[PDB]
């Protein structure tokens, strides 16, 4: 349940809905964003241990 | 290095390498564009923004 929360946080980022960013805002400033949220899903995920 | 002198440029951008290091790497098949434009846009022709 833990795990399936953690979907639903920034980790610094605008927002924490992919598509939200995606359609609000152009790529390359986006990709930033999106490399927030992917390096927190994928601690999120390391955390398997 | 003679392209740093004897034509003052008004804009000299070196994107993604450093413009002094380019004279020591070889590349592949070297692309020269020309066209004219007027002096506001020349900074709007960048990578990324529109």
């Amino acid at each position: 349940n833990t795990l399936v929360k953690q979907l639903s946080s920034n980790f610094g980022a605008i927002s924490s809905v992919l598509n939200d960013i995606l359609s609000r805002l152009d790529p390359p400033e986006a990709e930033v964003q999106i490399d927030r949220l992917i390096t927190g899903r994928l601690q999120s995920l390391q955390t398997v241990t | 290095s003679v392209l740093y002198n004897s034509a003052s440029f008004s804009t000299f951008k070196c994107y993604g390498v450093s413009p002094t290091k380019l004279n020591d790497l070889c590349f592949t098949n070297v692309y020269a564009d020309s066209f004219v434009i007027r002096g506001d846009e020349v900074r709007q022709i960048a990578p990324g923004q529109t």
